């Protein structure tokens, strides 16, 4: 019924990938098929394989000798191993129920993505955006980091309207990306525009106040 | 069973009929799932068994097909259903899923508010200058900027991200972000950030001088 993916979001080339789908609401041993499915940064979807109910499993033969699915019973959980990783197995993974009698994939976990890449984790610089000039819009660039992502907040989060969070891009082997919040140019430099940076990877949050001039 | 949908992408305005189709290249007796996905979602189960309407979703979407060609419908477009929608054959293992198709909405004209901003003095310490123009809130999507540092156009070092469509307002915004050394930057005096957008008959400039 409820499905919950979680594993590291980051693995080196060549080591094993290795994911956990924590099921609750329903026995992983009394119906259903219980799959993994990847989506790529393209949004290409791929069915990797199942382990049904009674402890049997199915791979997509794309994924020959690489992949193993289990279970662990006792925890109502089942597990995604796949090795030899590579850049291409960069791909958001999720898993997913299927009933044999209808034949679709019916109920979802959130997903979690995974980066295959030999980069380290490394946490943003965040510098200001303010206006040079010599409503108002203001903004944050949070440049530097690994893995993504990021997220932005605005006066913690109070600030609500008008904010957009651009996606990030990568530059010289680190995502930048940046934020922007529009407020009435009677509340700013009056008062304080503060963004708050977290970036989950790291375990970092960094606020930066903007100044005028 | 390879699965291919055609269009990759549709914009329609609202209260207007969406047709996607997905054509597998074998016959797979209905066993044919339509899933719609939205930015930061999994995909959730829409029709089943080529024509069944999974609980949660309006009769505005209707699935319809037989053999190898099979139709998602979606009668008048709503601002809810912005996404992307995916087939899935469920008739031989592997199970195999279609391409998807982008579906966006198509709404009136609407100019950018572009704002530029200079490299901080933060930045500036540690070595690198990056300029960043927002341009906020425009529809259509295509947009053209342009980057003219003392006049002269630089096309290296720019990078352009756009946001997916507005839930709200249905517009885009995007970042044009220009990267150089702080010896670069500080070598030259005017930045200009040049948009050319549908709703303008000339471009819509920004510009800031380090000499003030």
């Amino acid at each position: 019924v409820q499905l919950q993916e979680s594993g590291p979001g980051l693995v080196k080339p060549s080591q094993s990938l290795s994911l956990t789908c924590t099921v609750t609401g329903f026995s992983i041993t009394s119906d259903y098929a219980w799959n993994w499915i990847r989506q790529f940064p393209g949004k290409k979807l791929e069915w990797m394989g199942y382990i049904n109910f009674d402890g049997g499993t199915t791979y997509n033969p794309s994924l020959r000798g690489r992949i193993s699915i289990t279970r662990d019973t006792s925890k109502n959980q089942f597990f995604l191993q796949l090795r030899s990783v590579t850049p291409e197995d960069t791909a958001t993974y999720y898993c997913a129920t299927f009933y044999g009698a209808k034949g679709t994939l019916d109920y979802w976990g959130q997903g979690t993505s995974v980066t295959v890449s030999s980069a380290k984790t490394t946490p943003p610089s965040v510098y200001p955006l303010a206006p040079v000039c010599g409503s108002v819009t203001l903004g944050c660039l949070v440049k530097g980091y690994f893995p993504e992502p990021v997220t932005l907040t605005w006066n913690s989060g109070s600030l609500s309207s008008g904010v957009h969070t651009f996606p990030a891009v990568l530059q010289s082997d680190l995502y930048t990306l940046s934020s922007s919040v529009t407020v009435t140019s009677s509340t700013w430099p009056s008062q304080s525009i503060t963004c708050n940076v977290a970036h989950p990877a790291s375990s970092t949050k960094v606020d930066k106040k903007i100044e005028p001039r | 069973i390879v699965l291919t949908q055609s269009p990759s992408s549709f914009s329609v305005s609202l209260g207007d009929r969406v047709t996607i189709s997905c054509k597998a290249s074998g016959y797979i007796l209905n066993r044919l799932a339509w899933y719609q996905q939205k930015p930061g979602n999994a995909p959730r189960l829409l029709i089943s068994g080529a024509t069944s309407l999974e609980t949660g979703f309006p009769s505005r979407f209707s699935g319809t097909g037989s053999g190898k060609d099979y139709t998602l419908s979606i009668s008048s477009l709503q601002t809810e259903d912005v996404g992307t929608y995916y087939c899935q054959q469920y008739w031989s293992t592997p199970w195999t899923f279609g391409g998807g198709t982008k579906l966006e909405i198509r709404r009136a004209d609407a100019a950018p508010t572009v704002s530029i901003f200079p490299p901080s003095s933060e930045q500036l310490t540690s070595g690198g200058a990056s300029v960043v123009c927002f341009l906020n809130n425009f529809y259509p999507k295509d947009i053209n900027v342009k980057w003219k540092i003392d006049g002269s156009e630089r096309q290296n070092g720019v990078l352009n991200s756009w946001t997916d469509q507005d839930s709200k307002d249905s517009t885009y915004s995007m970042s044009s972000t220009l990267t150089l050394t702080k010896d670069e930057y500080e070598r030259h005096n005017s930045y200009t950030c040049e948009a050319t957008h549908k709703t303008s008959t000339s471009p819509i400039v920004k510009s800031f001088n380090r000499n003030e």
